[PDB]
């Protein structure tokens, strides 16, 4: 890391409050005789897991040389939390970050990202997260001092996992876990938490979870579906499928309904991804192999992120 | 579809 | 509080989560020759230091006799954060909340408390607060089991700060406070921490923020204001007066453009009020006599929940 | 005004 007891000491900058979650265990949502175990990356400076990958890709960067602050211009596709902590970050770290996205996002998801001064370079709807894709691409191939972010592959995305999120989880389980699960977006958290827990020791049982509607892991088709953060539709190279015991399938509607009741039971407040991790955790907690094991899985983002998203329209509506 |  | 170390242990509540939050030098922003330090409320589970009021309330009403779950009512008056963070404990407690607002305000408003399952009761919008106010008093005076939050003169609200706040920023200084400034919304937070600084032996100067358009602790005549958070309009029964050494007048439009440079120079995404509090800062930090003395102060509550406002409608019109 |  290095450990840093941020409750008693005062930082130098934003960046050492990243990692370092708490861990919390599911309560009245728990009906089962398993314990489970919510990592709680939604309590990130940023409010999700993303805020790891972020201060990896800079701070390994730089160290190796491939960053200069003032120079390279940090590149990334993404309507999501990646461009987020790449343009948190970038502002405090003196590069320029440019993020390309759709036309047809909301204003919430460009407005939060100009306010860290990102450059947001909007492609045309018609083109779906395919057109972003390509103009990430272009802008990196034309400019030399032009870097993609490149969170699918980058070798810093498993790492930093293996030497943060999977050794805190370890010390706050009291090097106690028989599985792990979490929902692969770049299968980074999967990935690096699992190598972790192997060198340590454990027989964890590591799961992967996609969406039903986007079932790629499992062999099947991509498609669109509701669970933001996970799920791109191919296999990212980050994620080492060598390490997975099972890959758990989640439907886009049991994820939201999960979300929405664990605000009420358990005061968590998250997006459709950690409502997929918890259904997923609350599916194995009902295997009668896991009574009195011990599950851990991720909450990856907060809730108010999403107050705008299919997430919570039954609310929206009700209201 | 995706959003990461 | 006790002191938990979340990085270490599994919580078995989320409530066990509140405060112990972090603390964070201002950095580029700060071109002075004193340290200022920010008590990043920001960080609290439901995103603002009224995490700390909520649990208080809970906790010692119970604990007291007062409060018991699936009996009593919890009623306030409150278009910002007690109302959220009453709204989020109260649903993973067990007690019936009813909150009661203008019908003019923002759909997010409404929505999040409804996500934690909170009777919202919506006020005629030309009556303003002061018909919200009436209607929670009404709804306690008529029903025995109904009882007001009462963030305004409660007793558990300096107490927390006194047993938590104040003494995190003590450990967190190395017992090095020279000046701490706070905002008063209920004063909870200025009072709190000022007594547990005076316990310790502390000779920092106290300095409560109000806004320049409604400067009622100076003296001035209370009226509409920006600064969501503080301001009230009268002098809340929480504050003690006789702690402050200084009250400084802040103007809304040096709040919004302090939060809007905050974000960019040191990465801090908060409200109008911690862009208040950062002003405030950093004008005390300009005083000759401030050279390379600690100044503290309080990120009161994190950004995302004000993207739809004034506070960041310069970026909003921009994009 | 307030919004507390
Ligand atoms: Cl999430
Ligand atoms: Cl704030």
């Amino acid at each position: 890391a290095a450990p840093f007891d941020k409750s008693k000491n005062v930082a130098q900058s934003i960046d050492q409050l990243i990692g370092q979650t708490p861990a919390l265990y599911l309560n009245k949502l728990n009906n089962t005789k398993a314990k489970v175990v919510l990592k709680m990356e939604c309590e990130n400076p940023m409010a999700s897991v993303k805020d790891r990958l972020g201060f990896a890709i800079y701070d390994k960067a730089e160290k190796e040389g491939k960053l200069i602050p003032g120079k390279s211009i940090v590149v990334e596709s993404s309507s999501g939390n990646t461009g987020v902590s790449l343009a948190h970050l970038g502002a405090i770290r003196g590069y320029k970050v440019i993020i390309t996205m759709p036309e047809s996002m909301s204003l919430e998801r460009r407005c939060l990202l100009r306010i860290f001064g990102a450059e947001v370079i909007l492609t045309p709807a018609a083109l779906g997260m395919k057109g972003a894709v390509a103009m990430a691409k272009k802008i990196v191939a034309a400019n030399p001092n032009a870097v993609l972010a490149d969170q699918f592959a980058t070798k810093y995305n498993a790492l930093i996992h293996e030497e943060t999120t999977g050794p805190e989880i370890w010390e706050q389980t009291n090097h106690n876990v028989d599985c792990f699960i979490a929902g692969v977006g770049t299968g980074g958290t999967l990935t690096g938490v699992a190598r972790a827990l192997k060198k340590m020791g454990s027989h964890a049982r590591i799961v992967a979870v996609e969406p039903t509607e986007s079932p790629v892991l499992s062999g099947g088709k991509p498609g669109p579906h509701k669970i933001q953060g996970i799920g791109p539709g191919f296999v990212p190279d980050v994620l080492d499928r060598s390490l997975i015991d099972e890959v758990l399938c989640v439907a886009g509607d049991d994820a939201i309904e999960t979300a929405l009741k664990l605000t009420r039971s358990d005061g968590v407040f998250c997006g459709f991804s950690g409502g997929a991790n918890v259904y997923a955790a609350l599916k194995i907690a009902e295997r009668p192999e896991m009574e009195g094991k011990t599950i851990v899985t991720v909450i990856p983002s907060f809730g108010e992120r999403y107050l705008s998203t299919t997430l919570y329209r039954s609310v929206r509506d009700e209201v | 579809d995706w959003s990461i």
